[PDB]
């Protein structure tokens, strides 16, 4: 059974079907199966098979997200039984991401979020126009390895400094490595601001996130 | 004698370009009407939500969703004027914007960087807006000015946007289209235009020298700012360009038809909100909408898709009876090479042949991140060739010129002809494009368009005189800008 | 349930470009018939003059001027086929040329120089038979280059042998695609016939049915057919070789400053050539062709990258359609001396118009310096431009499926379409350029901050190095090679 | 290579049927505006008369005649939505009604009798509430029957309770498809609203957004709206219930013998109804409907299977399109007393015209005996006829792929296409009737030498026996059932 | 691949109606030196019979049946010379064609293919086949049954001459004749004294098997 | 008759290739209409393009 529940969880993701992703997460609950087992032996297995083809140039962005959407359709089905109740953690880094406050551009942030999710990391999307304070509150509440903000304007890119500050005066700036990315964001900005990582793109961000903690 | 009496004759003036039939246009309209009901539009601004609600739209206050009924689109359209005139300080630069095929060009906006030619890019600042204004003031094909690059230097030290309003009107006498205003600050712009006209609000309204753009948040929702720009725009009599910017595969369907349905709904909902706030309000059905590159994770704005969508939005606007403002002469190139020229031409020729009332993009590079002063005059040179091409092929007895063929006869040439002499200025004559044989070219530096262009930039920026605003008047406008920074620091 | 039954619906597939009304096309036609009677057309070839005379034309033997009556123009047009297939050495490269809007591209011809890479930068060196071989290989690779056209002259064979015959075997040997000879010689048309006959194992009936070779000729503007032009036409029609009757007038120079008048001139010239072809052999395969442009009165040069060239080519396509014939026009041409911003602009301007107009063959690809040079860098760039142009030509398909309302509603407000089944299935639909760079500054700078020309060049190097062209059977080749040698001997015997 | 780049191409998708020119539609419009002012329209309902008067109409209180000015007709047309969605109990049965040529079919209503075979002899028995239940099940199964329309009267409830309210729950309970009430009662519209409100758990906002119930009304021809008609319209607009304003005039009877004049009459009647709807509530969902036919002056009957009915329905669809409204017309109707050769003819005649014309809803399926009877046998037969009609409506698609030249050449002279990949992949494309017999005599005789009617009947038996309809939640049903009971009590209290 | 995989790729070539795939497998077979008889019997025929099933279950129709027979023919044309240079099974051979003066053939081609897929080795003589050729084929191939197709009552008559000339050559007594066609009935068969009447293709198959 | 007018005729296969100019020629020659007479003039029926 378990082997079959992991065979499905994988098929669910390589096939890009949210339903089956919920089905398996269901027959999974109806077996007492540890959800963390399903999120790794089961879903991330297929998650990583896609990224594999993504790397060879067989599948593209569409497939990454479509697969990430499935992994979430399943994880949703068991978020109650999971961490909420049992309170168990997954593995392979934890990155909190969202578009800086005052900014609603989200396409990019969502692509970075998926490329990470598919790389093997646990992504926590904070949404967009995320108020600076929420970044901080989510950092000490979730205690993630990486905190990422996205800014696509020169006027919302400036708010990334505030993430650095309010994080320092929260006594957690040293508890997590920050990352900055966006069309106007550059390495110089990352340095000048004091950000740990600079994401040139979704691939560069994934490569640097692991090279920074992996 | 010769005929001087022909009967009914049908002619085509210029070049007509068709993408749709009436059935198809309606196909897209009906689809937009279904979408305006579901999911509908999310209007963040509560002032905007009340106007909609006061007029029939069923507004859900929990979700901020507005379902605009089709009769409000109709009523809105019946109200929006079909034409209006943008004004510059110099009447000669005045520009009409009317439902049809009357094409005009304006520059790109807004870049964060400015190309300086080797070739390097350096984050823009208010001083840059001053030059481009000088350069664009000289560029004949650039009908009016559009905020080209953000003055990042005034960013955080004052009302960046209010500064971005004074410098353009200052260094240019042509209409000024603000590509990125702040709703909260529309009052200032009004006061600046009003200050120009010596405090005569009537003059400011009657002769708008300042217009403004706003973008729907793709997909399907107007932000508090977009709404405030519209609403305020309509109360103050400032022409508003409701220009959406969806992305195929990203914020809208991968298909171009579906992407027009989403683009349409956004724009109309904006235009509906303008006409409801103040009937007869001047608006533009605009678009910069394009296709999102699923294999490059980028938003190419020089693809043949942007060219099509722009040309398609132009036809839609005509369908609805409104002026169009669309993306054109754009490139994804990072340097002025073959690719820039190609994309600049592809994305400009389509909406031009289609009838776009305003085509913005000139000067662009790198998907809109940079503004090249070289590409800008190259672009302006490309528009001359476009206008030529747009003259199509006039067919009259005079132009068929049978007698000339007969006068010159077999084996001769038409050079010594009077007709050839008198029409010397008719054939295209590019200012920058090189048509010399290798020898003369090579004897001039073996220079390519880029350098020949940069040499021009330097010459224009050094010898061109812009008409300055009278000192009395300027101080009055500067004051307001100062009053604006005051407040910014205050808060 | 969901509708699946709609009444008559009017659709426009693609992009339609209009330049004339029927009344206007008629105007140009009447103006031409007028010109064909006065001043008429000077036919230098006595044999052609006889064929004209035998069919009803008034022929003045002292001036050699022929006055073609409209009924012969009409007769010829009823005889000329609306379509014919250009065969390649490889059947998959077959290209149909037919009255309508089916567009195809071919490289330009013929340059006398070739852009190269020496101690840096691209320079220009006079063309040689080997350059034809390289360019042929490149073109065999370019997918948007339907067939091959003599790109440059085999200057190194001039005075040593039959240049035009070398300019025939070399291309055929280096490309499995159809070959269009841009500079044939009336006297040697038999050699081309024989070379194609050899290729088909001496089966002349096969050579006629699967023409892998076609040729072009130019009326001498204004209003006159040279002896060589008449021979190419006459022999062509008799040997079953597709002929491209391509006028090359110049507004202000050899024709009126006005584009319409220039079309009348161009029209008379081409129609006379077509009339000759049909009178020689009814049903002879012919192209209504043009490379007519405008003479720059202010520069004393023949700009071929101007908007007038695009307009004239687009107009000629419309005229060809009007007369029921396949069109062959200039496009993707530039006056730029180097592959820069200008090349890109001109190439796109002169290609977009005739393409949107429906020209059946647009030649110009690879050109630079007003036709004097051939750039392989520019050739692959043009090939990429054609992919973009082909995309633009798909217009905006409007159907219930494309309108995609259910998708819009499914995605809802504030979300994206990246993960929809719809989006994935169509990942290959959007334009996907091979050379045009769409990366953001960072990735681009990391790849070396390369402009399009250097990127194109690296591609050329890669193609010339790794591309394989279906070779001709070694035995068959010997036979074909023999004819060339035979032609060379004769040349020396002169 | 193979072309894959074509210039603008003009196409006609499907089959276009024309009856008028703009000038002609204008003629009918002007003639109607004329009629609307003289003699005007008699509005019996005082409340409607007031709504008309309040908006600018001249109202004579003694004669009750209303003269509607053209600006109100224009105003009303600007207010009416070009489309709206009819929801089913099951979302998959949702049907869009919009200005255009998107065609849909629904059964007819309302017969007073029902066909039922009894010992070989054809037999019709007066209709009862149960018949509505059976017919509703059958229609739920018929795929070409987009939505359900009150087929027959619940005669057995007459005088015992609220017939029209029973005629509401029964259908809704036996079909997951949208229900169109063919015979609503102005006074009881609240009950319908409540029954639909109950279904949606008392959520009136939901009931308005997902209308599973709509209703029809008939102007009393010539030129007058009854009180019931006005109430259905007024209440309908106020409760957010789609209303079908369906005229029912007769050439030679209640309107001119000339079809055009009959259209003017029909046009005035319907427009006044539509004007009322929009003045009551701007944006009210309405149908421009018709069942207008010709009165047989020589038979003193109202033939509804005649070519005039098909023409009038087709014309009304064109008019609806002209005015920008969705159309609802009669089609697939017959005067035949039994499912014979005549039924087949008339049913196809009266359906083909309005379908090719673009009527958005064609009702008539299942009808016989000029509207007096409902035949389940005939209903499944009509459903099959619509599949054939839908096929005919695909017209002749013309593209490079459909022209299939490569297939023709591949197969060559004297061979067949049975084994081509092309043929297999499209095996499901050709028309494939469910009941129409296409076998040769032998196979047919072996199956029992059955005519279409008996075959249809066996199908009816099979469907009624094995088809499953998505039942309504038992609790929700109780609430809905309550309203019916409440309505019944009130009826007895009268 | 190993014989096991080649045999499967050969069945798939059929179930997918893919001539190019049938030819490639045939080459993988010949290359491996594998016996052609095992490639046909356990390979194509496996996939050929599978189609027949799906056809008998209304899941597939004529297009599929003829395509499958053709995908198989492609791959066997490849391994034909081989089978020749080594010598070589059908339920029995069937010779068919439309009779003289009759160029109808779509059906004859269908009956023929409906047999190839059943098992019988069908020998198609074509269309407009003169009576003599019919006889001069019974003596050469000696197939279990000689079938004819007439769609015209005018050519249906020639179906007699096939009898009155196979007895004329003492061969009638060997092969069972068969007639079929739109105008052909069971009676006409009994009259001219033919062995089997072909109602439809399916029927013809079922009836030819009746003579087991 | 086909060969005599310009068509390519392969005598071994008996295949004829008709050039478009002959299709055009034939169409210019064929009458757009003709009358089918009956034994009774009143039954005359016109067949014409339209």
């Amino acid at each position: 059974n378990k082997e079959e529940i992991i065979a499905k969880a994988k098929e669910a993701i390589t096939d890009f079907d949210d339903e089956l992703a919920e089905e398996v997460a269901n027959e999974a609950l109806a077996a007492g199966i540890d959800p963390v087992e399903l999120i790794e032996k089961g879903f991330t297995a297929g998650m990583e098979e896609v990224g594999e083809k993504f790397g060879q140039g067989e599948l593209f962005l569409p497939h990454v997200l479509a697969a990430a959407e499935a992994m979430n359709s399943g994880i949703k089905v068991i978020t109650p039984e999971m961490e909420k109740r049992k309170s168990q953690t997954k593995s392979l880094g934890t990155v909190a991401i969202g578009t800086i406050e005052g900014d609603i551009h989200s396409i990019g942030k969502d692509i970075v979020a998926s490329m990470l999710n598919i790389a093997g990391f646990k992504v926590v999307d904070l949404g967009r126009d995320v108020p600076i304070n929420t970044f901080v509150e989510k950092v000490k509440e979730l205690k993630p390895q990486v905190v990422a903000s996205s800014a696509l304007m020169t006027t919302t890119m400036v708010n990334q400094i505030q993430i650095e500050e309010q994080l320092k005066e929260a006594g957690v700036r040293d508890q997590v490595k920050t990352m900055v990315g966006g069309a106007p964001v550059t390495q110089d900005w990352a340095d000048k601001i004091g950000a740990d990582i600079y994401g040139e793109s979704a691939n560069d961000a994934v490569a640097k996130v692991k090279a920074a903690l992996n | 004698a010769k005929n001087n009496a022909v009967a009914g004759f049908n002619a085509l003036n210029g070049v007509e370009l068709n993408l749709f039939t009436t059935d198809e246009l309606k196909a897209i309209h009906y689809a937009t009407m279904e979408v305006l009901m579901d999911p509908g539009i999310q209007v963040s601004d509560p002032e905007a939500r009340q106007i909609f609600k006061e007029n029939g739209c069923e507004v859900n206050e929990k979700t901020n969703v507005v379902k605009i009924p089709e009769y409000l689109v109709r009523k809105a359209l019946q109200l929006a004027p079909s034409r209006f005139v943008l004004w510059g300080r110099d009447k000669k630069f005045n520009t009409v914007q009317e439902c049809g095929g009357k094409v005009h060009w304006t520059c790109f906006g807004t870049g964060v960087k400015v190309c300086k030619y080797k070739y390097v890019t350096v984050d823009s600042v208010e001083k840059d807006i001053a030059d481009i204004a000088k350069l664009c003031d000289w560029a004949e094909n650039i009908d009016y000015f559009s905020l080209p690059v953000s003055a990042r230097d005034i960013a955080g030290q004052g009302a960046q946007d209010v500064h971005e309003t004074l410098t353009p009107l200052a260094n240019t006498a042509k209409h000024f289209h603000h590509i990125d205003p702040v709703g909260e600050n529309v009052e200032y712009y009004r006061d600046i235009v009003k200050a120009y006209y010596g405090g005569d609000e009537e003059e400011a309204r009657k002769k708008p020298i300042f217009s403004m753009l706003l973008c729907p948040t793709s997909p399907l929702e107007l932000s508090v700012n977009a709404c405030q720009v519209i609403i305020k725009g309509a109360r103050f009599g400032i022409p508003v360009n409701v220009l959406s910017m969806a992305m195929s595969g990203g914020s809208s369907p991968v298909y171009l038809a579906g992407t027009l349905v989403t683009h349409n709904a956004e724009v109309l909902s904006g235009i509906v909100l303008a006409q409801l706030t103040v009937p007869g309000a001047k608006v533009w059905y605009g678009s910069s909408t394009t296709t999102f590159d699923l294999k490059k994770g980028t938003a190419p704005v020089g693809s043949p898709e942007l060219g099509l969508i722009s040309a398609a939005v132009a036809k839609l606007a005509q369908f609805y009876g409104l002026p169009s403002y669309v993306a054109g002469s754009x490139s994804d190139a990072k340097v002025p090479d073959d690719q820039a020229g190609h994309e600049k031409t592809m994305t400009t020729l389509l909406p031009a042949l289609a009838g776009a009332n305003t085509i913005y993009g000139a000067g662009m590079l790198e998907l809109g991140m940079t503004f090249s002063m070289e590409q800008l005059v190259i672009d302006n040179d490309i528009f001359s060739m476009v206008k030529k091409a747009m003259q199509g092929i006039p067919v009259s007895e005079e132009t068929l010129a049978v007698e000339s063929i007969q006068k010159v006869g077999i084996g001769n040439n038409f050079l010594a002809l009077k007709q050839t002499r008198q029409l010397v200025d008719y054939p295209s004559n590019p200012m920058l494009l090189d048509r010399h044989m290798f020898g003369d070219w090579a004897a001039a530096g073996s220079k390519d368009l880029a350098t020949v262009a940069h040499e021009k930039v330097e010459d224009v920026l050094k010898n061109h005189q812009v008409t300055p605003i009278d000192a009395d008047i300027f101080k009055d406008m500067q004051a307001i800008v100062d009053k604006a920074d005051k407040a910014f620091r205050g808060m």
